[PDB]
This record gives C-alpha cells, structure tokens and sequence, in this order.
C-alpha cells in the first residue's frame, strides 16, 4: 500500500491492483482494473451528468458495459507484490462512498483542456 | 579576467592593472580618426577584431552602455529543425574540414549516428590550430555515448529494433576502449591549450553547474530574469552554432527546462504581486517556443500550465512559430506518411513534435498552416505516441486560439470516416489513454458546427447491415453527424425493451428525449427496486432534477436512496444525510443547475463552507467559487 | 502557509538559541564588530521574527524583549518594526508583568528622549510608542505608568514634542497626570483628534472635529489642483454624519470607495486594502450590498491567483 495515492479532486484512489469480481448475472471477469478520467470540461449531452468517466479493462483489454454493472469485489491482487489487498479494498470502498473507490490510474483532462 | 563582459554586450574593467586595452579599443572603434593612425597590418587586425566583437555581440564598456538591443539570433540549421536542408547539406560534397564538422553535427541531429561517428573519425584523421580536431574528438566521444545509451534503451525497450549493427557496435567499442575524455585537452599541443583554454569545459562531464546554480536568483522574493534568459541564449548559440553534440544531452535539456520554468514562474509571481499591490510579464517569442518544444517533455509543459497562467503569456513572432509548427508537421508526414522512419532520429524528434503541437494551443495558426498541422496530427502521428484520445486532446487544444474552420472540420470528418471504415474488422478497436474516442471528435465537430451533417458517415450507416455490428455501434456515438435518413436507419438496430437497453442508448446517445414509455420503464424499475428493498437510482434522481423526466410520479420512491431524495425534493431532503463528495461527481452543468435551483443552495453552501474550513480542499473551494453552490 | 498551526519541537533548544541571540545583541551594542554585525544582524532579526511561533519562558522572553527594544540597533529595526516584533512575541506568550515592566521602561526612556526637542521617532511600519502603550493597556485594561505620569506632572510649557508624546499615551497615566496633560494639551489639530479617538478621550465627533476634518480636506483639495482613508472609513461607518465629505472624492481611491461605494470605479480597487480592515468594518463592507459583489469578485480573484490565505479567510468568514 506504499504506492496507494488518494486523488481528492475525484475522491478516489490510484492503486496498482487488479480485481476479480462477480456481477449481478454470475459472470466472472479476471484480472480486471478500472481507469478513471476526470473530465469536467467534456462536451456533455442532455443526459450526461457525471464529471469523470470510468473504463474497465480485463486481461489488458477494455470492456463494453452494455448491462447494469452492479458488481462485488471477490479478490484484489497487487502487481508489485502479489499480496491480496482485498480487505483493504472493501474498507476503502466503504469509507469512500463513491463509485469505484480504487482505480488503476486517474487521467486528469482539465489541465490539457483549452478552456483550462 | 582582465575584463568582465556583460550578457547584454558591454565590458567592465576588473582585475586589470596595466593599460586599458579594451577601453582603448572601444575608443578607437568609435572614432575612425584615431583608427587612421594604426599601421596597415594593425589596421587589418583591428578590422578583424571589430568583426569578431560585433559578431559576438560585444558593444562597448559599461559607461558607454545605452539603448542595447539584445536580440537572440542562433544561426544554425539544427536549431530551427531544417531537416531537409540538413540532408541536402550532408548530400553535397564538403569543400573543407569545417563543412565536414558541420556535416557530422547534422548527421548526429538526424539520427544517423553511425555516419556521424565515421565522419568524426575521418575529421580527426585529416585534422592533425587543432581546434576542429579537439572539437571532433569531443563530439565523437559524445556520439559514442549517445550510441551506447540508445543501444541500452532499445535493448530495454515497442518493437525490437537494431539501428546499429553489432559489427559496428563492436568496432566502436574497440576504438573507444579505455578512451579518456579528461586527458583530451592536456594531451594537446601547449599552444592549443594556451589559445583555446575556453574549450576546456567541453571535455567535462558537467558544464552547466554555474548556470544552473545561478537560477536561484529567479526564486527570490524581495534584472535577474534578463540575465538568466541571455545566459541561456548564449549557451544555446554557442552549443548550436559551433556544432557541439552535447547540446542534445540530458544535462542541457534539463538546464533549459529549469531556466525556462523558473523564468515563467518568476514572471507569474511578479504578476500576482503587482496585482496584489497596484490592484490591476514574460513575453514569449519564436526562440522561446522552439526551446520549450524541443527541451520540454509533455509533463514539464503540463507543470508549467498548472503552476502559472500561461494564457497570460503573450506569444510573439507567431508567424515564425507557425512556420516551425508547419515544418514539424511536414517532418512527421515524411517520417510516417512515407517509409523513411529513422528509429534513432524518430526517438528524439517525436518528443519535440509532441511538445510543439501541445504548446501550439497558445499560438494563432493560419488557416492553411492550421490545416497542415491538423492533418499531420490526426493522420500521420504514430499511434505508439499519440493514441486516439491523446490525438483528440491535441486537436481540441488547437481550437482555443483558432475557431474550428470549415477546412479543419472537413479534415476531422475525413478522420472520422477513416476511423469508421477501420471498423469493418471485428477485432480492430480504438485504444485511448485519455478515455476519449472518435465520438469525442464528432462531439467537437457538432460543438463548432451544430448543424453540420457528415455525408460519408451517413452513407456508411446507409450501407450497414445486421452483420457488422461493430460499425453499427460505432456510428451510434456519431449519431448527430448523421443525416435524418441515416439516423432512422441506425435507430432500428437497437431495442429499448428493458431498462438496461435504455441506459445503453442514453450513454451512447441513441435517445436524447425521454418518451413517456421511457418514463414508464424507469418507473417500473423504481417499483421493482422498492419492492426488493426489503446504481441508476441517482441517475434517475438527477434526470428528474435535470428536467429530463416530467413523469411527476417518481416521488413514490423517496426514502431509501439519499441522492434520489436529495434530487427529487431538495426542500424536503434531510441534509444531515447529504454527502459532500456528491459535488465532486457532478459536472459543470449539474453543479450550476444545483446552485441555481434557488432551493437547497444554502445547504450546499454551508456544506461547502464546512469542507473548505475543515480540509482546505481546492476542489471544494473551486466548486464553491465557480458556481457558488 | 499557516505556520501558527505547525508544531514546533525542541522548544527549549529554540529558546536557548533565541536567548543566545539576545545575549549577542546585548554584547555587540553595549563593543560592536561591524563585519560580524553585517552578517549576524540578519540572522538575529529573522530569529526574533520567527520566534513568534515558539512559546517562551519568562526569563528568556524578558531577555529577548530587552535586547529587541533597547540593544537592537535602530538601523535595522525601526520603532514600528520593533513594535511589530514585540507584538508578534506576545502571540504565544501573553504579556506578563515582567515584560510589561520592560515595555514601561522603554516608554519612559522614549519620553526622556522626547525631553530633548530634537528627538523624533521614525517608523516605516506606521507604529510608534503610542502603539507600545496601546499594547500595554490592551494586555491589562488598567495600567498606570508611575514614571510616565511623574514625568507628566513635572511638565512645563517649554516642551512641545514631549507634551504631545505624553498625550498619545494618556491611558497609561494617572488621574492627576492626565488632568494636567489635558489642561495643557487641547485637541486642536487632525493628529490630536486621531490620538484622542485612539486613546479614547473622544468617543463622538462634535461639529468642531468635523470642521477640522473638512479644513484638512480643503487644504488637500487646494494643493491637489493614512488620513483620507481614515476619514473615508469613518464616513462609511456613519461615525461622521456631516455628509459634506463627498465634495472631496478624486484624490485617493480608498476614500472614494468608502464614501460612495456605488460611484467608485473598481478597476482601481486594491485587494490589499481588505487586509487592513478589522472585523467590524469588514462586516459593514459585506453588508453594504453596494460593493459586496465587487469585493466578492476581488476576493475570488485573490483566492484563485494569489497565495495569500487572508483573502480566503475574509471571504469565507464575512462573504465580503
């Protein structure tokens, strides 16, 4: 947990951990992580409200979320050390009260925007 | 040390005890009557000295100092990235050994390090004043170091490349075995070591420690800025005009980074202090732009942007900067549009091209030059450096100072059509690091052309069938760019029978207005969730808040999801259940609507005040300051 | 940064370092080495300035204050700068009896200097011995200076600077001494009016005081073709209701801003002004509803583009 960072702009965490999770349809995804992109200046449509967009990458390739992604974390594995960081992951998820408390990497698109 | 020469072109006597030869020389230069006395040989020698001093920008003594025009002018093809001219120069036959030294430097600058090393060896053979010999030895050692580092990097790192043949690598390793750069100067003829002592520093591993340590004067808070800038210009001119390869090493790049960054930060600090005192600085030019592009990584540019208000930095010589950018675009096209990609040259040049196109946001670009830059960035920029999202970020940054013209819109439409055509394969997918994809380019096009309709994308949708689903769902995110008939053709390919289909359509943009059946779908989902009580809930709460639903029956689902109740009935919500982190998720539109609700605005104001007072969070503070929620 | 919120460790070693600096101040200015002084006075000054954040014992604080007031050269510490150092020193240690006595000795010495006509106190910070007296009376509501009042009783007419000096320190005197001073010193000029309002001799402005203010403003206006800011603050505060002040707008910007908020151009507003205003004046400005939005915009710009946290504190506390 020495590489864990708390990004407060979007109250999430950056941690190099993959996740094994079971969705609401019993589907199994392995070695999946999340990438958050904080885009407040993003060109927003009528029904778009969220400030940051999250992508899911399983086995090095992203996934298209065509269904409700209600999921529960079954296992969390750290890359630098194979130690299971699950319980800490659940603790942080409970504390944060935000979607996807832990993210593989956060991409800040505010400073690279022309309007910044 | 008999005299000290200012970086602004003036001399001051110090440590000189005998005759004031510098003052006498300046007096002689000022008046030709006193010059007429000198003998013929002395007259020619004075003329040569005057040429040298004017060329090197030494004007007069401190007392004579007046309107000093200190304009930088680096006469080097390598500095301006005139790669075609450098190649032409290398192709042509070299008349002398000085042209061979220039050729070797240009070959080093073009990534042709083997040819440059061989040319340096030839110059060393044929050059034994000995100044070119010493400089060639220095540059050959530098190029050997560069080759070694490049070999190490390529061994460590996307595809396996072997720019230097193992035979050549072994030959250079044997030739440079036990080679000492420290002893190079001491081994030179004593006449050389006397005449050319000033070149000693070129044999040292570090030569910018003095210049770097003099940068602390930019961090003071109590001209230093002009001194630092002129010192940097002096170093650049000396290293480039003299064709020294150490101008490409990490030490010099870091020195330029530090100097430019500290100069900009000092200018920003002066600006803020002046605003605080008077209650309402760094003027960048072509050379500053080139230095920032070449010696700055994208991370360094981002640090500059976040630290300072670079939008307040006026950019000068913008036509020259646009010429630089267009030349970079042409070089990118040559490197990639053709098959002339040099691995060694590309490694170094891609960073400068990326930084130049990133920094171009601050420069007004002519329509034709803007089109050239845009096409080069969109099409011929390698994907291993700019992925789809990064390329979109680069492109959108260019609209800050140049409203998207029709030609640039056509270029973006061409890119979109090519992206769609690439989707015929069921395995090709857009890879983005910023999370931005082709739909983002379409959104930008509609932003600057609201009623713009893409004819070729419309046709591509009008040719789609039930088979190539990839093209189908790709064109769904490009729905606004499609025509009415194309929109109708695409819409038939998705079903909204269940709520999840509605969510997917809304996310992809299939449906933008909630039809009554959509509201009833949301309602049945709410009923099922309520029944099963003993993720989208906040989404529907926001939609009702955002006036995206006029059902007026959602209130039946109040009392289980804090965000939903908070959004449906802000007045009746108990704000002890409010989580301030919610405000960190809403975008500008939702936060502004919350602030303007005229209800619950005081609750959010007090929560934000508590957050700012207890955590000093800049995000909460900026939320409160911008929308005053 | 909020250095007052940083916990200082090894405070005893810090106090010993400060006390040693104080001893060197006493020694160098009692056998001064100019060369050593040149380098060491900067460090002593910075140490005394930064000592505001460290709690000090009575003996160490007394030594430091004595060196700062008496044996710290005026060439590097004005009277106002010396007062600033002292008031900062009181931050972590409320002025005890010993330090109060030291300040009383300093004030008595100041009065003795004023006995000579040539003496004059120069301070760039705008603070003078009256500030030291105000601090003494602030850290103890009723403070009687036996020696200052004794000097007051032995006062004569031949002294012109001494009379006003002892007048500015009236709250530290005794009943008889203050009565003699008032019988001898009459509020007749603008500076005397300011000193009386400060020490508390006058609470409300009579027509004579407003006439003095108007005469000062007339002199300034005639010449045109600190004081103005104070008059503008008073007028905006409604402490002066003469209403003839608006005749004198166009010389200094703070007066124009205070007297007529609506007509003041805000491209000439100085954010730094908001730092001088106290709590009650800040609240009056916030509630004026005439400049409130303009000062809101100024504070927003200062919170964004400035590193000073005072602007954020003001905006968040008073919404000015």
């Amino acid at each position: 947990t020495h590489d864990l960072v708390y990004h407060s702009k979007i109250n999430t965490f950056v941690w190099d951990v993959e996740f094994d999770i079971v969705l609401s349809d019993s589907k199994e995804l392995n070695k999946c992580y999340f990438v958050k992109c904080f885009n407040p200046y993003r060109i927003n449509g009528k029904c778009d409200f969220a400030v940051s967009s999250i992508d899911i990458f399983s086995e090095g390739k992203r996934l298209l979320i065509e269904n409700e992604f209600n999921f529960k974390i079954t296992k969390a594995v750290h890359v630098a050390t194979s130690k299971d960081v699950t319980e800490i992951v659940l603790h942080l998820s409970e504390r944060i009260s935000s979607p996807f408390p832990i993210v593989k990497e956060v991409v800040y698109l505010d400073w690279s925007h022309p309007q910044f | 040390y008999d005299y000290h020469f200012e970086v602004n072109g003036t001399v001051v006597r110090h440590k000189n005890k005998g005759f004031g030869y510098m003052e006498r020389f300046f007096e002689l230069k000022e008046s030709c009557d006193e010059r007429s006395k000198l003998s013929k040989k002395q007259y020619e020698r004075f003329n040569a000295l005057f040429n040298f001093f004017e060329k090197n920008g030494v004007i007069c003594m401190a007392k004579d100092a007046g309107t000093l025009n200190t304009s930088i002018e680096i006469n080097s093809l390598a500095y301006h990235g005139k790669y075609d001219v450098m190649k032409k120069f290398i192709e042509e036959q070299s008349v002398s050994i000085e042209d061979d030294y220039k050729k070797a430097f240009f070959l080093a600058c073009l990534g042709r390090w083997e040819e440059s090393y061989d040319l340096y060896s030839n110059i060393i053979l044929n050059s034994i004043n000995g100044c070119v010999y010493y400089l060639s030895q220095i540059n050959r050692y530098r190029i050997y170091q560069s080759i070694t580092q490049a070999v190490t990097q390529f061994n460590g790192l996307g595809r396996h490349y072997k720019p230097f043949t193992d035979e050549f690598l072994a030959r250079i390793e044997r030739e440079m075995t036990n080679f000492n750069i420290d002893d190079l100067f001491n081994g030179m003829p004593f006449e050389f070591q006397k005449k050319y002592k000033i070149l000693e520093f070129l044999s040292d591993n570090q030569f910018l420690y003095d210049d770097t340590v003099k940068l602390f004067e930019l961090t003071n808070k109590v001209s230093s800025d002009i001194v630092v800038l002129l010192r940097l210009y002096d170093n650049l001119r000396f290293l480039y005009e003299n064709c020294l390869w150490s101008v490409s090493f990490h030490e010099f790049h870091q020195y330029i980074r530090n100097s430019m960054s500290l100069l900009i930060e000092k200018a920003e600090y002066e600006r803020t202090r002046d605003i605080d005192e008077l209650g309402f600085g760094f003027f960048m030019e072509y050379y500053d732009f080139v230095n920032i592009s070449r010696h700055f990584k994208i991370d360094d540019i981002k640090n500059l942007e976040r630290s300072c208000s670079i939008d307040k930095i006026r950019f000068g010589e913008q036509e020259k900067i646009e010429e630089y950018l267009v030349g970079i675009a042409e070089e990118i096209t040559k490197q990639f549009s053709a098959n002339g990609m040099n691995v060694v040259f590309y490694t170094q040049f891609i960073s400068e091209a990326k930084a130049a196109l990133y920094f171009a946001k601050y420069v007004k670009l002519s329509e034709e030059g803007l089109g050239k830059i845009v096409k080069a960035l969109l099409f011929y920029f390698p994907e291993r450096d700019l992925d789809i999202g990064k390329r979109y970020v680069w492109l959108e940054r260019l609209t800050k100072c140049n409203e998207l013209p029709k030609s640039i819109i056509s270029i973006i439409d061409d890119f979109l059509v090519l992206q769609a055509e690439k989707h015929i394969d069921q395995n090709y997918s857009e890879v983005s690091s910023n999370g931005l994809y082709s739909r983002d380019y379409g959104a930008l096009i509609k932003h600057f052309e609201k009623n713009f309709i893409s004819k070729r994308l419309s046709e591509i949708t009008l040719c789609l069938t039930q088979d190539k689903q990839k093209q189908i769902d790709f064109l769904f995110k490009l729905l606004p760019l499609l025509s009415t008939n194309a929109k109708s053709h695409l819409l038939s390919f998705k079903s909204v029978e269940n709520i999840n289909d509605l969510m997917n359509g809304i996310r992809i943009g299939l449906i933008d207005e909630f039809t009554p059946e959509h509201e009833e779908l949301i309602i049945e989902y709410l009923e099922t969730r309520k029944v099963n009580y003993i993720d989208y809930m906040s989404t529907f709460g926001i939609w009702y808040f955002l006036e995206e639903i006029n059902n007026s029956k959602m209130e039946e689902f109040i009392g289980m999801d804090d965000q939903y109740d908070f959004f449906v009935d802000p007045e009746n919500f108990d704000y002890k259940k409010f989580i301030p982190s919610w405000l960190k998720n809403y975008n500008d539109k939702l936060l502004g609507k919350i602030a303007g609700n005229k209800h619950m605005k005081h609750h959010v104001i007090e929560v934000l005040k508590e957050r700012v007072k207890n955590s000093n969070d800049k995000r909460y503070l900026e939320i409160l300051m911008n929308y005053f929620i």
